[PDB]
DNA sequence: CTACCGATAAGCAGATCTCTCGATTGCGTAT
DNA sequence: ATACGCTCTCTGCTTATCGGTAG
RNA sequence: UAAAUCGAGAG
């Protein structure tokens, strides 16, 4: 997508319609009808299932539009079938719609009082006046029925005119999920009741009772086959009675188009065969496997021609009538099953090669693998290695994807500073331009180009357009991923929302894999014996926003599922803490100094006072010494922000008071006035743990602060545990 | 169990008088909190036959609230004969509401005439649903509808369309205890953990 | 100490504009044919719960599969429309009528002469939609989809 | 040429010719 | 499509409401953290104070209204809780279900002004009363879920993700295949059955130690009974709804596409299903409002 | 030329009807962390097509900078337009709204 | 034969003219569209007058200086009816 | 524990059958196709032989290449694929597990109950 | 007396994370 | 030598044959 | 250039 190019009209909804015969032959760009793919020689066969006007095929100019194989979008043809036979979606409702009737009235099997009292119920949820229709109910010879049904009516119309007269209603209905409730349940009660008449109630006579063995056949009983054209003008005349009462069972919401809802809906007269471009060979190497919809089409096209030939043998005319009669109806059945086939894969007679329904129904079908989860263009994937010196916001991109993985910046009067330079650099000099994508839409590449016409280039970046039309829009470099950009990083599988976060890229020189601060170890359940993870890089500065923002791992301290913080530092941080602030722990001033210095480099904005600020030593004779605990209040009083007071808080560890010694009282933590006067940090402070330190100083100075407190804390303690160690043995 | 049977029946008037009380008819605790003496002294089932009508607040809320019989059968079971007998009762006294009581069931000819006679709505009940008042159990709420002014108040605070809000059936048994019909809005009073009290509300269908 | 064998130059991949699996146009599937990464339900479910709109419109269709297609304005498809031969527009077909029956006339290369149904305009889509389009006028169902600016 | 960048998307008339 | 509205109710991408008050205050988990700290709260008074900055938080907002009702239904019901719950009659709405939390100062919860009220009568101790709680209610303005939060997905996962670690054909005996709900509701009612369904959703999660806040059990069980009856997490379920591409999304993707066509259902594109497959911007947090630029010239 | 005048005042006669006044609306005054998101984004879009620039470059590149130089000084020239469930909009310039 | 028809056009707007709207939508549309036979005019349009930009908010007056312009969701461009009557000559 | 030596000779002994079996239909065909037979010439012999599949031995590798168990008669095993696992031979201790593990099928791979 | 509505008893349909490799992809017959 | 004929689960719904009740 | 089925693995 590009952002340059404006899109004005936008798809209001859709609806779900039956195409017509009559609608598809005049789309049509040919009509196909050997069930022959392609003759010898390589081109393919005029009116088969390729052609020229059925889009441009294999460098052949498509004779429909004109235009070539990638400008060519593809042309819809049909299939003329000589006969009309069932569409295995609707068969169902043929099969429902062909039972409870009378062969003889054309009308249902029911009384048409109940008939006309459903149409007018079903017509009120039309609308949702729900409750309306449960006192329609309430009303209670043969020329009076016709009164009834008058009243019946004058009632469903007053009630729908007060309704819409009222501001209830609009002209295109209300529907919603109770009021499809309804009407769902009223259906179903609706046809539950209409196969409960075995006798007409229009004229009382008996009718067969028609058994369906299986798809493709209906068997009449007093057994008996019934031809397809018969159960198409049976429910053809049913439907042309009642009209009226179906006009209300096929529809929820207004018919403003007052079309009538005929059975030819029903009925297959004619299959649609999509545009070549949708049913290409399968091309690997030399081997060229054509497509199972195009087989399918090609055997029904098959199965018509040997149909028509029957139906002209017949026609140019006793026991030679009689076998021509059977394979006549053979020729029907098996025509019948192939179109059954190219549409579904499961009800046919005879492992099955997938129908178009089969592209659907299930996992790896069209809508769980191609429109709910795509495939996604400018991504990268590795597997993630641990690197402090990365601020708990940031992810360490590898060369490689920092070259590959690229950015459209649109040049302007500021840009063309660092663009220009970028595109002097070139597609491998880190940082720098892969392409040129320029005011006509021309993406000029820069990977096989010199650097003396780079330098060229760059020096007509900003220039003037000398085209009319393209004053608007400017030209763009496609840009390497540099160090201020933004990372969408999601691991698989992602149980919760947390698990694809949004980090600021830092383009490490090194190696190839994702480096990852540790503190996010709980937030991806990552760990680094192999774990792979994704980093999506967005395209557009509306997208850089939310992973920056909404989605930024600073926005992302608290898990929603108790509010709870699934931050904090995990396994060497954690024992250092315990280390550290110690009573034990004391720091001459030379060591002191360089542990603040070591993870408060004012040089980029880890404390903000723009010049480090010390603390008195806590022991003065006989010479200077400190504590651990100074150490954490001085990073403390680096960090966090000035014209505000330090933190208060009172809480515990898992260390007991008998771990320490007699009397002790490490075990309770004090901080007072943002310094660290008592108690060991531990897990529970920072951690995963709540009410600690570092969520305090969440909910204080903000999220953002206590990402600051995560890096510096982290630093911090590895600079200390890469000066003193610590070590399990045997012993222990 | 006649004993038995007389104390369930008295438990049951009980919980019947309440539940006219709670839809806003004239009902006093001393009737309510009727003992066992009480009953015995006052019915030891035609003789529990009654009338109940609106106070006058609850006639300024619901204008449109009549009045109300409620009857016990002698017969545990009803048939079109009693059902026609109380139809035509109904009219006798030209009743908005009625509501009935049947031992051990009714059959589907005298269910026959329950919409019978709209819009004078009879009701039905039995008598060990009655036993014990549902509403008084912890887990359910308590229940109130609104006059079609809260109603349309309701709808127009969420600009809501009446039928996008929460539906409670209308065979709910807190809708048969309250007497709701089809388009009257419920508020509910939920004790949550997390919120404590709030208001939600269900409109009947 | 052992060395395993999962090393890293098996390992890593990263995408760009490539190849596209043609049928349904999003980017094809592989690792040595430098295919793109899936973002499944689970992930699009949790881009959702951030929030974040214009992140999973960008993941799921301004990257993969986002294509300008016209859509006639009248009649409501997409795959009806097609280019005009000049004796140089675009023209649709189902609510287009024949030139016999009748400027606003437009010919194809067969030559069939046709008039009316230039009531189109672009629609940013993903292809899919007009896969689905195909494989549902294969069944006989239409959806038409109405333009928001008539 | 002739995109929604350079050209309206619907054009119509108001009323008839005067 | 379960989000947050701009009345503060939580409605499908449709419009069916689903609750009117996120968990009955509205009040976002991920800030739900050090609101009833109080102590904490006292003793970084200033701090706070700073981070909130009432100075331009008042030229916009009502105070005096909510605060006085608030004591009103304060006072009214420290008047009663005498009698059970059926016979409180109300008189007097909830502060949140008469005032907006996010316009009018002091529309709190129940419960919360009732413990802060507690704090304040065991704990009497520069900061006085009157400010303290001022600063609280501040804070609990500001600690309210904003319009436009994915609360069904955030709900799922938090319901989902932890149950990982009775048990999970527990959960499957209550969300997606229907003590016993069926008994409480064909008894109770509907209201009796959310509230069973919510006790029994949590003691499962209860029993293994997870803290599962109720902001998204009340959620999961006011969706499945927004019907009056137990629907389930199931296709059953899925049926009843407006928009015919999730369903066709979801599975059973023929019986759906028939059902669709038949009715000539027209679905208005606001499921995150259905405006995915059509190629529109999502109906939750970002995209559900629009952008309009001013400009000078007329 | 008359059915689309139909057409154009049915449209905007709807439109009227579903705007609510301005000093009618009931919305949180605050400017919630999507709105700040997408106002940052869409600013940050206009800035790179050659939008108008107010605030002041102190050698700022990254366009989301720009927005968010903008946003700090209230300059941003674009109005929220806040979707209620029926359809009804309430339209919020960005000076309206108090950030955090 | 000179026709003065007052058309309803649906133009889009960069953001380069978010400072003169009216200018921007004359050196966008308008400008391209002189001197071009339209068909869905149906003449050859010589000029344009009275250009003016409908409102996104039903509830300003008529002479509002500011008028706001729905911005297009994925594209920084505005999307916005205009009401303009063109001298168009028609053979 | 069969060992896939024993599998051998059962695949190896229907395969033979299935040659009998063919060469008999060959013999059917030929007795309704007109005759001109002669059963004790060794030219009808050659004949029938000759258009026969005696390519028993690709039948064997085509079960090795795939795995895929082809038996006309339905044996007494409960599975019909994935019998041949390629010795990746990477390192000896893949390679010497290869010839040491049982596998309960794959039919039980895909189950609900995990006793 | 028969017709209509329930009611289990039986039969039936659809379901129960991303990623990397490798190999293989049809007999059979009448010309 | 090759082109053409092809016997391991769980939730519902739907269909079905035996009961009465009421004119 | 595909796409399926079987097998081997990573988390
Ligand atoms: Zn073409
Ligand atoms: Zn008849
Ligand atoms: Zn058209």
């Amino acid at each position: 997508m590009d952002i340059s190019k404006p899109v004005g009209s936008e798809i209001t909804s859709v609806d779900f319609g039956i195409l017509t015969a009559k609608e598809i032959r005049n789309l049509s760009a040919k009509q196909i009808t050997n069930p022959t793919v392609l003759d010898n020689l390589g081109h393919p066969v005029s009116g088969g299932l390729y052609d020229l006007a059925l889009g441009a095929f294999l460098r052949n100019l498509c004779s429909t539009c004109g235009l070539d194989e990638k400008f060519c979008p593809g042309h819809q043809g049909h299939i003329e079938l000589p006969v009309p036979c069932y569409n295995p979606l609707f068969f169902n409702q043929l099969y429902i719609y062909l039972r409870a009737s009378c062969l003889f009235c054309h009308h249902f099997r029911l009384k048409s009082v109940e008939v006309h009292r459903y149409a007018c119920k079903l017509r009120l949820l039309q609308y949702g006046l729900i409750d309306e229709s449960y006192k329609l109910d309430e009303i209670t010879s043969s020329t009076l029925l016709n009164e009834l049904k008058s009243k019946r009516s004058e009632y469903v119309d007053m009630a729908i005119a007060k309704a819409l007269s009222d501001g209830r209603t609009t002209e295109r209905g209300s529907f919603t999920a109770t009021v499809n409730d309804e009407r769902k349940k009223l259906v179903h009660e609706f046809h539950k009741k209409l196969l409960s008449r075995g006798k007409c109630d229009n004229c009382g006579m008996f009718s067969p009772k028609f058994r369906k063995d299986g798809f493709t056949k209906i068997f009449e009983t007093a057994s008996t086959y019934i031809l397809s054209t018969e159960v198409k003008n049976i429910l053809d005349t049913v439907f042309r009675k009642e009209q009226c009462v179906l006009q209300y069972v096929f529809h929820s919401r207004p018919n403003l188009s007052r079309k009538l809802v005929k059975a030819d809906s029903f009925f297959m007269d004619v299959l649609v065969v999509p545009p070549t471009r949708f049913r290409l060979p399968s091309k690997l190497g030399e081997e060229v496997h054509e497509n199972s919809q195009n087989q399918l089409l090609s055997k029904v096209l098959t199965t018509s021609l040997l149909i028509r030939d029957l139906n002209d043998d017949l026609s140019k005319l006793l026991e030679d009538r009689r076998v021509i009669f059977s394979r006549l109806m053979n020729a029907f059945v098996t025509i019948q099953n192939d179109v059954n086939a190219f549409i579904d894969s499961t009800k046919a007679q005879g492992v099955p090669i997938p129908g178009v329904k089969q592209a659907l129904e299930k996992k790896e079908g069209l809508f769980r693998k191609h429109m709910m989860g795509k495939r996604v263009n400018y991504a990268a994937r590795s597997v993630i290695s641990p690197d402090p010196n990365i601020e708990t916001n940031e992810i360490g991109v590898p060369p490689v994807f920092a070259v590959k993985l690229t950015y459209p910046e649109p040049v302007t009067a500021y840009n063309i500073a660092e663009l220009r330079q970028a595109v002097i650099n070139g597609p491998d000099k880190w940082p720098g331009a892969t392409q040129i994508q320029n005011e006509d839409g021309s993406l000029v590449s820069l990977i096989g180009m010199s650097v003396e016409q780079r330098k060229a280039l760059a020096n007509q970046l900003l220039t003037p357009s000398s085209n009319v039309s393209t004053h608007t829009l400017n030209k763009k470099v496609y840009r390497h991923i540099k160090n201020r950009d933004v990372v969408l990083m999601n691991r698989q599988p992602t149980l919760h929302k947390a698990s694809m976060m949004g980090h600021k890229v830092r383009v490490l020189p090194n190696e190839k894999t994702l480096r990852l601060h540790y503190a996010n170890t709980g937030a991806y359940n990552a760990d680094f014996d192999g774990d792979e993870m994704n980093m999506h890089f967005p395209q557009n500065e509306n997208a850089r926003a939310e992973a920056l923002n909404l989605a930024n791992t600073d926005s992302q301290y608290l898990t929603p599922t108790s509010g709870s913080p699934v931050r904090g530092l995990i396994q060497d941080h954690i024992s250092a803490g315990v280390w550290l602030t110690s009573k034990d722990s004391f720091f001459t001033r030379e060591q002191y100094q360089q542990y603040i210095y070591g993870c408060i480099r004012p040089e980029d904005g880890h404390t903000t006072r723009s010049k480090i600020v010390t603390l008195p030593p806590t022991i003065f004779k006989p010479y200077p010494l400190w504590t651990g605990k100074q150490i954490i209040t001085t990073v403390l009083l680096n960090v966090t922000p000035p014209d505000m007071p330090g933190i208060n808080l009172i809480s515990k560890n898992k260390i007991k008071n008998e771990y320490w010694g007699k009397g002790s009282l490490e075990n309770e933590v004090l901080f007072k006035d943002g310094a660290l006067l008592c108690g060991i940090l531990d897990k529970s402070q920072y951690g995963a743990s709540k009410y600690g330190i570092v969520h305090s100083l969440h909910e204080v100075y903000g999220p953002e602060v206590a990402a600051k407190v995560l890096s510096v804390l982290g630093r911090l303690f590895t600079n200390y545990i890469t000066a003193t160690a610590f070590t399990c043995g045997m012993d222990d | 169990e006649n004993e038995r049977n007389i104390s369930r029946l008295w438990r049951a008037f009980r919980t019947v008088k309440e539940m006219v009380k709670d839809r806003g008819y004239f009902i006093t605790q001393e009737e309510v909190e009727l003992p066992l003496e009480d009953f015995k002294a006052k019915y030891c089932r035609k003789m529990m036959s009654f009338q109940a009508n609106p106070t006058e607040e609850s006639i300024s809320k619901f204008p449109d609230m009549g009045s109300l019989w409620v009857e016990f059968c002698d017969e545990p079971s009803v048939g079109v004969k009693t059902m026609k007998t109380f139809v035509i009762h109904i009219q006798e006294k030209n009743f908005q509401t009625g509501i009935f009581v049947y031992q051990n069931n009714i059959t589907p000819s005298a269910m026959k005439l329950v919409p019978s006679i709209p819009p004078a709505t009879i009701e039905t009940f039995n008598e060990a649903a009655l036993v014990v008042n549902i509403t008084h159990h912890e887990l359910v709420p308590k229940h109130i509808r609104l006059s079609s002014d809260e109603k349309r108040e309701l709808l127009k605070r969420y600009r809501l369309k009446e039928s996008q809000l929460p539906r409670i059936q209308r065979a709910d048994p807190v809708a048969l205890y309250l007497g709701l019909k089809r388009g009257e809005v419920v508020k509910i009073i939920r004790k949550s953990e997390t919120s404590g009290r709030y208001a939600s509300y269900r409109i009947c269908m | 100490y052992q060395r395993l064998r999962h090393m890293v130059n098996d390992k890593f991949q990263v995408r760009s504009t490539g190849p596209v699996n043609s049928l349904t146009m999003q980017p094809v599937k592989g690792r040595k044919r430098h295919g793109g990464i899936r973002v499944g339900e689970m992930e699009r479910d949790a881009l959702i719960g951030h929030g974040t709109s214009f992140l999973l419109q960008d993941r799921l269709l301004n990257s993969s599969d986002y294509t300008q297609a016209s859509v006639c304005r009248e009649c409501g498809s997409i795959l009806t429309t097609q280019q005009s031969v000049p004796r140089s527009t675009v023209c649709c077909r189902r609510c287009s009528m024949r030139f016999e029956d009748a400027s606003q006339i437009w010919e194809d290369g067969q030559g069939n002469k046709f008039v009316g149904g230039n009531e189109t305009t672009t629609v940013a889509i993903p292809f899919v939609l007009k896969y689905l389009d195909s494989e549902l006028s294969a069944m006989g169902i239409r959806l038409r989809y109405n333009v928001e600016p008539k | 040429t002739a995109t929604t960048l350079n050209t309206p998307v619907v054009i119509h008339a108001t009323q008839l010719p005067q | 499509g379960v989000h947050v509205s701009y009345d503060n109710s939580i409605r499908d991408a449709d419009g069916t409401l689903v609750q009117f008050m996120y968990g009955g205050d509205a009040i976002d988990i991920t800030k739900e953290s050090h609101m009833t700290q109080f102590e904490f709260c006292l003793d970084n008074y200033y701090a706070l104070l700073k981070k909130y900055n009432p100075s331009a938080l008042i030229e916009h907002l009502d105070v005096e209204s909510a605060l006085k009702y608030s004591k009103k239904t304060l006072k009214y019901r420290k008047k009663h809780s005498k009698e059970p719950h059926y016979k409180q009659s109300v008189k007097y709405d909830p502060v949140l279900a008469k005032y907006n939390p996010a316009k009018y100062l002091g529309s709190v919860s129940e419960n919360f002004q009732d413990k802060l009220e507690s704090f304040l009568d065991k704990n009497s101790k520069g900061v006085n009363e009157k400010k303290f709680r001022a600063l609280m209610q501040l804070k609990y303005m500001r600690s309210l879920i904003n319009p436009g939060e994915a609360v069904g997905i955030i709900a799922s996962q938090s319901v989902g993700e932890p149950s990982t670690q009775l048990g999970i054909p527990r959960l499957r005996e209550i969300v997606m295949t229907a003590n016993d709900v069926a008994a409480v509701l064909k008894t109770y009612g509907v209201e009796a059955a959310r509230n069973t369904i919510v006790n029994e959703i949590n003691n499962v999660f209860s029993r293994y130690a997870i803290s599962v806040s109720f902001r998204h059990l009340d959620l999961i069980a006011d969706m499945m009974t927004r019907q009056g009856t137990y629907l389930a997490f199931n296709r059953q379920g899925m049926e009843t709804s407006t928009s015919s591409f999730m369903k066709m999304s979801y599975e059973t993707t023929c019986q759906f596409l028939t059902k669709a066509v038949l009715d000539n259902e027209r679905e208005q594109l606001d499921s995150p299903s259905a405006r995915i497959v059509v190629g529109k911007l999502n109906n939750v947090g970002t995209g559900s409002f629009d952008v309009l630029a001013k400009v000078p010239n007329a | 030329p008359e059915d689309f005048q139909q057409h154009e005042q049915i449209r905007r006669k709807t439109l009227k009807e579903k705007a609510i006044p301005k000093d009618q609306r009931a919305t949180t005054p605050y400017m919630t962390k999507y709105e700040r998101a997408r106002i940052l984004g869409t600013r940050a879009l206009q800035i790179s097509m050659n939008a108008p620039v107010f605030v002041d470059l102190e050698g700022e590149t990254d366009p989301l900078r720009i927005a968010m130089k903008e946003l700090a000084e209230k300059k941003i020239p674009l109005v929220i337009r806040r979707y209620l469930p029926d359809g009804s909009f309430e339209d919020w310039s960005v000076e309206e709204l108090i950030v955090d | 034969c000179i026709v003065r028809v007052p058309i309803a056009l649906y133009v889009s707007l960069a953001p380069m003219y978010l400072e003169n709207p009216l200018q921007g939508v004359m050196k966008q549309h308008l400008n391209p569209l002189v001197m071009k036979y339209n068909n869905k005019v149906g003449g050859v349009v010589l000029g344009y007058e009275g250009l003016k930009i409908l409102d996104a908010d039903p509830l300003s007056k008529e002479d509002t200086s500011e008028k706001l312009i729905k911005i297009t969701p994925d594209t920084p461009f505005g999307f916005t009816w205009c009401h303009v009557n063109l001298y168009v000559w028609q053979p | 524990v069969l060992l896939g030596g024993f599998l051998y000779g059962m695949i190896l002994k229907e395969k033979i059958d299935e040659y009998l079996q063919n060469i008999i239909a060959q013999v059917r065909m030929d007795i309704n196709r007109g005759m001109a037979i002669n059963f004790k010439d060794k030219r009808y012999m050659s004949r029938v032989l000759m258009r026969v599949n005696e390519n028993i031995g690709s039948k064997m590798q085509y079960f090795l290449s795939t795995g895929n168990l082809v038996s006309q008669s339905g044996l007494d095993l409960q599975q019909v694929s994935g019998y041949t696992v390629v010795a990746e031979k990477i390192n000896f201790y893949r390679f010497i597990s290869h010839f040491r593990m049982v596998h309960r099928g794959s039919f039980f791979a895909q189950l609900k109950t995990t006793t």
